[PDB]
């Protein structure tokens, strides 16, 4: 497409605007002040974009998807919030700024993350308009599975229980990546499509598309750290790792072969972007 | 009464054990299971089923919800017990035992909470036609009671209680926010899923609020001892007054 | 026969409940906790009872007067919260407990005090059910008049601003008591009279009466302050004319006051006739 | 500032001088007068006269409320600068000039407020049907605005601020409570008084809220410059959209207050 960055930048703005609205300061002020700190921190907003793109993909309307889009960013934000905690990664910084618990303490960091997770469902259940309750509830179930013990959290649990064993196989590595990364991307894209009135067939392709680009990200990210513990290169070598990445990008792009060429452009574009990054 | 609240805690525990099945990877579900049941039961779940059968509904109709409520309680209970290094959260002497570590508890708590909504959304019987709106409303009620304006809000303020120097007015609030909101949510949901009208739903919703605020008020008494009775009375009065036979006057067994 | 101790004991219960309910704990906590601390700490509820009695007396019922009833006690409370502050009296006891600022700090006390003053208007304006708009507004006006620069606040400032003037005439001292004490008691009876549907004459008669037990309530404040103990009370005429010539006057008022009530049927006036003597005769 | 607004502001000062007249006991009215005009001018007050015109009605109608709105604000201003002996509130640098001692200030502020409602209750015109209903509604907006969940929350939380070591978000909340809440009240009141209709009121309200907060941040700028043009614009923006639907030679003036 022309101007893929402009696209993503537009999506990011419309989303950041909505995020500001959604989570306003209020009593108790520290719990909210913490939520905004990590949530409105300004980032790429890939998940929210994947959600909206998926919706519009099936004649959906961005308006109808904005709440769910915000929802997936809320989860991501809170995963990252808890992730930086002392009992886990213990990071004092993130993007050049003090991490959340360092600014408000561990208690607030924990709680506010929790606040974002439950609010994620609230906002979707109560703010989502232009879709029948059967659709919304359904979409809520999907978000649920994408972040539970068969998704995000599953991936983040095996990862912390794996820092002990240094003998990890492609099997173990790909699980950690599918759950700790593609799971949420899978959710995002599926929410947009359902709320957009997408047929089950359409919804299934998108689920795959996401999984490919989800894996794609971690692979290409592994390749780069070499052309600049376990990694795709230590396991199959760069040459091979690249082979995989291209297959992953090729496959993802096929899933979108039948939707309108024009409505599919953004995703195809995000796919390539994930493959041909210099960093 | 006595064995009624039992078959309830049981039919709920059973439904949970039938839903959280230890399996691959035993590293994820190993904790998801232990922590879900290592958490004391919450009257909110009990109240949820009770309210359903009160309005005339079948117990199962509000089983997913009652399960949803315990999960949220459970998850939150775990998190309020995680050991913190910066001492931002005052050290509560009732130090529970930690089988798993801080990183696994935290993540499990983040796994349990969504599981509640999964169960909810995933319990929609397509043969029933009011199932969609009734559950969508309950998801709102539950997530909203566990969110920043409710439970979370109570958990936060609780950390401001100096013990020997904290009025009862303040404690009641913390209890209203920590338990009240959830219990309110509880009866309210049981009634919605029950098929109750706005009139009943509200009345049952108010009772729960006062009911939960009284229960946690009892929890608090354990530690600090400004255990007034002019407060236990006020609450039960307002609770009972929120009842305009047995199930219709059994909910009034927790206030005696 | 009329049972005063009881009539009042139940009016107070009814009043303490409405108060406790009108001011709930809510964010921001400390501010509301300060409000309840002073307000529901329990007083005698003399003023709110006057409102309720004046209302029932002219035809109306308690329900209609409860908000305004509670309002005057709110403003009465904030007035005491402010009188105790360091820049003012700098007291440490009030209603048998540590002063509000002592318990929450000078800052909270003021803000919580300003809240009560302001909230009294909201409550009466929005909670009064059973009175036409124009009447509710009218009342809001009377309460404002009775607690402002021509009322309560006036008495309090002229009071502190005369700390030195050792000439203290009976006109200066009359002005102080009339505003620092009588002003609000007058407003209380009036809010009640008007809200119940009282004719201009009944409001006039009750006004003049309230006014009477005004210069009285304070002559007592002085005699109880200069006789009781700092522990019995829970927290001036008896100076210029002595503690004895202060009880020769306090009577004249009591009668002249109850003489105003002859306007109404003695049976109905029983509460006021009574409430008037618990004022002339009380232990704090 | 802008000519239009200074003219409105002048009127209110005149109206206030007509209403507040020094007289015996001068020990009372001297402070009540000085302190009234000693408080900074608020746009929530003039916003009431303006908002009123925008929906149709005449300004003179809202003069009583606009006056009360300034007085309730004046009272709060005097109190927040009260010399607190026990270091309850963070003894801040401000240290404005104090003509009268603490007691008289504390007290007069308690005398300023009720007077706001006295003017309102007395503004009731016999040749008006709705007068009692709007003045009753306005009395509520004001009392609530000035309530413990309004201006007082902002003042309370403000103490929690520590120089340049507090987020923009928190500071923005404080201004929203301390200023937005009252400003929003003035747009509503003005609207209501002008006889406006819900949808309009609600908007003007939201406008005031935003404008009030933007104004707060603007004076919370000198306190410590860091307010990137983002927070301002976010607000500047947020308010204008609300105005979508008000046209005229007046309707554009309102828009000028934020632009
Ligand atoms: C601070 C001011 C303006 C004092 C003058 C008015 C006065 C004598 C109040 C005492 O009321 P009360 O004797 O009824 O006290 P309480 O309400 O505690 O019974
Ligand atoms: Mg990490
Ligand atoms: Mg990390
Ligand atoms: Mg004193
Ligand atoms: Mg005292």
């Amino acid at each position: 497409m022309f101007d893929f960055d402009g696209y993503m930048l537009r999506k990011a703005k419309s989303v950041n605007k909505a995020l500001e609205a959604a989570v306003q300061m209020k009593e108790p002020l520290k719990i909210h002040e913490s939520m905004r700190y990590s949530l409105l921190a300004g980032g790429k907003r890939v998940r929210p974009m994947l959600c909206i793109a998926a919706c519009e993909l099936v004649g959906g309307d961005e308006s109808t998807a904005m709440p769910a889009a915000c929802a997936v960013e809320m989860i991501h934000t809170m995963s990252l919030m808890h992730d930086d905690l002392p009992c886990m990664d213990n990071d004092d910084l993130r993007r050049g700024k003090p991490t959340n618990h360092m600014a408000f303490g561990e208690s607030v960091a924990v709680l506010a993350g929790d606040a974002l997770l439950s609010f994620a469902f609230e906002h979707v259940a109560a703010a989502t308009k232009g879709a029948p309750p059967e659709r919304i509830v359904r979409v809520l179930g999907e978000l649920a599975v994408s972040i539970g013990s068969e998704g995000l959290v599953a991936g983040q649990v095996v990862d912390v229980c794996s820092e002990g064993m240094a003998e990890v196989g492609l099997d173990h590595l790909e699980f950690i990546h599918h759950h700790k990364t593609a799971a949420l991307l899978q959710g995002s894209v599926v929410l947009g499509a359902i709320l957009g009135g997408g047929k089950e067939e359409e919804v299934a392709k998108l689920r795959k598309f996401a999984n490919c680009i989800g894996l794609l990200f971690q692979v290409v990210d592994d390749i780069l750290d070499v052309t600049k513990k376990t990694t795709y290169p230590k396991l199959i070598g760069v040459e091979k790792s690249k082979e995989f990445a291209d297959r992953l990008n090729r496959e993802a792009q096929e899933q979108l072969l039948h939707f309108h060429p024009h409505r599919a452009a953004p995703l195809i574009a995000l796919a390539n972007y994930i493959a041909y990054r210099d960093n | 009464m006595q064995p009624y609240w039992a078959a309830i805690e049981a039919d709920i525990e059973r439904y949970l054990k039938k839903s959280i099945t230890i399996r691959p990877p035993e590293t994820v579900f190993g904790p998801m299971h232990h922590l879900t049941f290592a958490a004391p039961a919450t009257a909110a779940s009990t109240l949820c089923l009770a309210a359903c059968e009160l309005v005339g509904g079948d117990r199962s109709q509000a089983m997913a919800a009652a399960a949803a409520i315990h999960l949220v309680h459970a998850a939150a209970y775990v998190h309020e017990h995680l050991p913190l290094t910066d001492g931002s959260r005052p050290v509560s002497k009732p130090a529970i035992q930690h089988k798993y570590g801080p990183n696994v508890e935290l993540l499990t708590g983040d796994g349990i909470v969504p599981f509640g909504f999964e169960l909810l959304a995933g319990s929609v019987d397509p043969a029933r036609t009011d199932d969609p709106d009734r559950i969508l409303r309950v998801i709102i009620e539950i997530s909203r009671a566990g969110g920043p304006e409710g439970m979370i809000s109570g958990l936060h303020r609780e950390e401001e209680i100096v013990d020997g120097n904290t009025s009862l007015d303040f404690i009641e609030y913390v209890c209203k926010k920590k338990y009240g909101e959830m219990h309110a949510c509880g009866a309210a949901c049981g009634a919605i899923l029950g098929g109750a009208a706005e009139e009943e739903i509200q009345k049952l919703r108010n009772f729960g609020l006062y009911q939960g605020t009284l229960r946690g008020m009892m929890e608090m008494k354990n530690s600090h001892q400004l255990i007034d009775e002019n407060i236990i009375g006020k609450l039960k009065e307002l609770a009972l007054e929120e009842l305009g036979g047995k199930n219709a006057e059994l909910m009034s067994s927790l206030v005696a």
